[PDB]
């Protein structure tokens, strides 16, 4: 249901600000408290592809249903 | 009969540099000597980069900086000396992810990063730029795990590690970059470490190696090294974190905080305040004194501040710019022989000196 | 002023195997557990795998023996055991400081493994949880309970919580545990009383989660390295008869720290108590006393890496240790009293014990340690009096180790512990750790 994003702890924020403004230009809402990136309302399907990807990309994430 | 007094050949700015003197028993002849500091001062630096994961946005900025700063150095003055060494942290199970396959690549594993370190000498000080351009280009970023930085145990050891890192007497400088905070003394227990840092000089090969064995060290501690060693510490770091670096400000004397950003005219600047700020003391010496021959020093030192006796030999605050004056008196009690005899009188560690020819009637 | 110090009992380990770390007394006879992180223990394939030793008073105290914790060493991998290529430990015992945090109560004992990590079965990763076992009826069923062991995987989660970091036992038996290292260093105070262990065990699972635990919730990113739970102590502060946790946060605000107190049946901050100066470790040792005798129980807290400027204005590292009283309406925000060191590097403060009514007048003492003062840097154990006014500014007694410095430091008085009958004579006792040397002097009140 919800897809988080832990940009922190030795991880450079230009990263964090890149990946909010690459899912903001395809319409997907994103909030975040300081660095702790979350999508809202985005489905199962693309949401296990996206963790899927950024996993391989190296960055943790969390999947909340 | 009476004494005389006259100038050989004068040079203007040590202005008097040969004058006769034709001294009597019970007659002081009295002659004035004017100095003006005119030689440029000689300065040490030494930059110390953060390489954390944390630094890949900040790189391109460290490395202008180093060559600005390599710049400026050339510029302001004749005589400079210029290294550089980096550091990530411990290398210890709670602050990096021990398994095997992250030990070779601590970063993402798509991205190609050199295992961690605690502190890397990579050039000892040195009076040539070009290299110090050649070989900061080179340098690539590595992996940590914590958003604090070990950066404590490089100071510790850039300011006891006196030889090999090539300090000199001379003004000391140490220009400090890092993205984000500071362990200090009392984190090591996590990982088990308990051993207070000793402070002495455990490098080699150019590589810090009892990271694993001694604490991170306590502000004091730091704080007294660099006050026995004399380096002035400026912190060139990123604008998020400038509330935390200007509260430790407080708790180091003699130091300044930076911004770090493409942009580096602020720690520029605070490096020419730094160097303007620099002053002297001028101290008059003279060669071995014949028998029946006595002297005399007066000083006249900035603001108007003035001095006599011993204090008349010496004038403790000078700066590039500034001049002072000097009243020196000769009396000599008899006539020890006809011939004249000549005498050396200069100041303290520098080359231009004065020679003065003594006649006894 | 009454400890005889003249010629007190000297308890020794194995060489070089951090005896004396933690101490701690047993009653269920009586007897005295001393931890010690390092020491070589007889459990296959473990590498200085940690143990506590038991030493027994009344006789001569030279037995000292071991306790056999655990016996299997480090614990296979399913799926990896068969049908895979080689072995795999899905946990490493080796180089965990079994025995760092022993705290024992009644007949029930707590002996923590901080540095305790293990290889999850979904992914290779590698992190320190820490574990901790509670010995239960005189030995007679030992349990694991490591609650930081739980299905959140990476440092995001509870990964690094290096839970059993600082533990403490409460009146009921109540279990407290502080992991420093739980999201992302936030900190974390986790709980839970002996029969919902026992009702939750599983052994046949590696996670388990047990019924009725309290933590405290995850914060914000902005709070991250505060390091809470770093030292954790008891006390009556929120007026019903439940003990109230407290726990130290060294690190959380701009590394200035402060101490928070606890509700004990919800885990809701009461109370907050800023530092004084940047990068002291306020918190690095705590402690809740009735100091004044007024029947209400006041907190203290130490600051080892506090500096202040000399006579002649240069400034030292000595420490310091605040108090503050509870009076009858609330603890007042700002420290009561503060008590500062005299040697330099002493670290004065950075561990603390209350130890009861030693000097027997009804007013409680205290005793403050300074591993790194005296003369010689070996160390020293203070013991400031209780009174009507608080704790007096004066310290009554000053404990200094007998045996000659050696060419490493001794860490005497690094470790603290008192309040207990041991010698039986109706005055309390004290145990001090010197585990720089391996040893652990016991004191006791003439
Ligand atoms: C003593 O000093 C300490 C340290 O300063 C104080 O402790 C901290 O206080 C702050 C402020 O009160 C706390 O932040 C608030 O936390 C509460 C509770 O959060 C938890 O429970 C929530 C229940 O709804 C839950 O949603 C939270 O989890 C989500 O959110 C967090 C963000 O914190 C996120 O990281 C998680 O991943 C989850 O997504 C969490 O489990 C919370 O209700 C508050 O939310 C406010 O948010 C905004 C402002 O941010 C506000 O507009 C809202 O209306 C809402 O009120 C806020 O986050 C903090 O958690 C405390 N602890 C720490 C370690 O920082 C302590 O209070 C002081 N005590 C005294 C007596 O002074
Ligand atoms: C617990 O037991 C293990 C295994 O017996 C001990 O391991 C030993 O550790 C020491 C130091 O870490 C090693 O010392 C080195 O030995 C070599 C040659 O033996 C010597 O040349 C070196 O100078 C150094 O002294 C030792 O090799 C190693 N193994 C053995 C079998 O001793 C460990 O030290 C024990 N721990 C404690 C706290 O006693
Ligand atoms: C960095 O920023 C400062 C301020 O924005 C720039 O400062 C100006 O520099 C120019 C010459 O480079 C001067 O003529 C101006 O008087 C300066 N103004 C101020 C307010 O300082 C600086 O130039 C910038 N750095 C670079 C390399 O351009
Ligand atoms: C509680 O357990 C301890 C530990 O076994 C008992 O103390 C001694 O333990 C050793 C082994 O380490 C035995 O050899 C001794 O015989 C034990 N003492 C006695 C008096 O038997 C202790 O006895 C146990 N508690 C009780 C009440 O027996
Ligand atoms: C600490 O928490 C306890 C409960 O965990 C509070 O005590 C009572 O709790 C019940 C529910 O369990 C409430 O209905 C009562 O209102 C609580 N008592 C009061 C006086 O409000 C206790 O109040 C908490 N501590 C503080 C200081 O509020
Ligand atoms: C967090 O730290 C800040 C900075 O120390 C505190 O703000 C003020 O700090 C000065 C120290 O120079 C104190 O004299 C003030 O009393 C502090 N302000 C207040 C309102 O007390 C701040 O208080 C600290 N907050 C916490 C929760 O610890
Ligand atoms: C110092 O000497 C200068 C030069 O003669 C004179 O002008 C000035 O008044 C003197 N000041 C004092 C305080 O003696
Ligand atoms: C030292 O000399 C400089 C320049 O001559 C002057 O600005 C300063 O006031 C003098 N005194 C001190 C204490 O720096
Ligand atoms: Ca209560
Ligand atoms: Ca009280
Ligand atoms: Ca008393
Ligand atoms: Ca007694
Ligand atoms: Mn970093
Ligand atoms: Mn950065
Ligand atoms: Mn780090």
């Amino acid at each position: 249901s919800e897809l988080i994003i832990h940009g922190r702890g030795d991880f450079p924020s230009s990263e964090l600000e890149r990946l909010r403004e690459r899912f903001e230009r395809l319409g997907i809402k994103v909030r975040v408290d300081h660095k702790v990136l979350t999508l809202i309302g985005i489905s199962e399907e693309e949401a296990e592809r996206l963790a899927r990807e950024l996993r391989k990309r190296g960055i943790w994430v969390e999947i909340r249903k | 009969p009476r004494g005389s007094k006259d100038i050989k050949k004068n040079k203007n700015v040590i202005q008097p540099q040969q004058l006769v003197l034709r001294l009597r028993s019970g007659e002081p002849q009295t002659f004035t000597l004017k100095f003006k500091r005119a030689e440029d001062y000689p300065i040490d630096l030494y930059y110390l980069m953060d390489l954390s994961y944390s630094m890949k946005d900040d790189l391109e900025n460290v490395k202008s900086l180093g060559t600005d700063l390599m710049n400026e150095m050339r510029r302001i003055t004749s005589d400079f000396r210029i290294g550089f060494g980096s550091f990530v942290e411990k290398t210890v199970m709670p602050y990096i992810s021990t398994t095997p396959a992250k030990l070779r690549n601590p970063c993402t594993s798509e991205q190609n990063c050199t295992s961690p370190f605690s502190y890397k000498n990579v050039l000892s000080l040195t009076n040539k730029g070009e290299v110090f351009n050649e070989l900061v280009g080179k340098q690539r970023i590595s992996g940590n795990l914590d958003s604090p930085e070990g950066g404590f145990d490089a100071i510790m050891q850039v300011a006891v590690c006196g030889s090999l890192i090539g300090w000199r007497n001379v003004t000391r400088l140490l220009v400090f970059s890092t993205d984000a905070g500071f362990h200090f003394a009392g984190d090591g227990k996590l990982g088990g470490i308990v051993l207070p840092n000793d402070g002495q000089c455990h490098l080699e090969n150019n590589m810090y190696t009892m990271s694993h064995y001694y604490d991170y060290p306590s502000i004091a501690h730091l704080v007294q090294k660099l006050s026995e060693n004399n380096i002035q510490t400026i912190f060139a770091v990123t604008e998020e974190f400038q509330p935390v670096y200007k509260e430790l400000k407080n708790l180091i004397p003699k130091s300044a905080v930076g911004t770090l950003s493409a942009n580096s005219s602020n720690v520029i600047q605070l490096i020419i305040d730094a160097y303007n700020s620099l002053s002297s003391e001028v101290i008059l010496e003279n060669g071995k004194l014949s028998e029946g021959v006595t002297i005399s020093y007066k000083s006249y030192c900035k603001n108007g501040v003035n001095g006599t006796g011993e204090n008349g030999r010496k004038c403790s605050n000078i700066s590039i710019g500034d001049e002072v004056q000097f009243e020196i008196s000769i009396t000599s009690n008899k006539c020890p022989k006809k011939d004249s005899d000549s005498f050396k009188i200069r100041p303290l560690g520098f080359t231009e000196e004065v020679e003065v020819i003594l006649q006894y009637i | 002023f009454n400890l005889d110090a003249e010629a007190p009992a000297v308890l020794s380990g194995p060489p070089g195997s951090f005896f004396g770390f933690s101490v701690e007394f047993y009653r269920p006879g009586v007897s005295v557990l001393v931890g010690a992180p390092k020491a070589n223990t007889s459990q296959p394939g473990v590498l200085q795998g940690g143990a506590v030793y038991l030493c027994p008073w009344g006789a001569s105290p030279t037995q000292c023996t071991p306790i056999e914790f655990d016996s299997k060493g480090s614990r296979l991998l399913e799926s990896s055991l068969s049908s895979s290529e080689g072995e795999e430990p899905v946990e490493y015992k080796s180089l965990q400081w079994f025995g760092a945090t022993v705290r024992a109560h009644g007949s029930s004992i707590l002996a923590c493994a901080p540095l305790y990590s293990w290889r999850t079965e979904k992914e290779p990763l590698s992190d320190p949880v820490g574990t901790c076992y509670l010995s239960t009826d005189n030995f007679t069923r030992i349990l694991e309970y490591a609650p930081c062991r739980s299905d959140f995987s990476w440092a995001a989660g509870q990964g690094y919580c290096q839970g059993g970091f600082s533990a403490e036992f409460t009146k009921t038996g109540r279990v407290v545990l502080g992991g420093p290292g739980s999201y992302f260093w936030q900190g974390q105070i986790l709980s839970a009383t002996q029969e919902q262990i026992a009702e939750s065990y599983y052994p046949e699972y590696l996670i388990n989660l047990v019924q009725g635990q309290l933590q405290t919730r995850q914060a914000s990113s902005i709070y991250d390295d505060s390091y809470l739970g770093y030292s954790v102590a008891v006390g009556e502060f929120s007026g019903d008869d439940t003990e109230d946790f407290v726990a130290g946060v060294p690190k959380g605000n701009l590394t200035y720290g402060y101490v928070t107190i606890l509700n004990g049946s919800d885990i809701r901050s009461l109370y907050n108590f800023s530092g004084e100066q940047m990068a002291s470790y306020f918190g690095y040792a705590v402690a809740a006393t009735d100091v004044n005798g007024d029947g209400l129980d006041d907190l203290l807290v130490g600051a080892p890496l506090l500096m202040d400027r000399t006579p002649d204005g240069r400034p030292q590292e000595v420490g310091r240790v605040y108090v503050y009283l509870q009076h009858p309406a609330g603890i007042e925000p700002t420290p009561t009293l503060t008590l500062t060191g005299h040697d330099e590097f002493g670290r004065f403060g950075s561990s603390l014990t209350p130890l009861g009514d030693l000097d027997q007048d009804g007013y409680n003492d205290v005793a403050i340690g300074a591993p790194f003062g005296g003369e010689t840097q070996q160390g020293v154990v203070f013991v400031f009096p209780g009174g009507p006014g608080g704790l007096g500014s004066k310290p009554s007694q000053v404990l200094q180790p007998l045996w000659a410095a050696s060419h490493t430091p001794d860490f005497f008085g690094s470790a603290l512990r008192g309040g207990r009958d041991l010698d039986g004579n109706g005055y309390p006792d004290l145990i001090v750790g010197s585990f720089g040397v391996d040893k652990a002097v016991v004191y006791r009140g003439r």
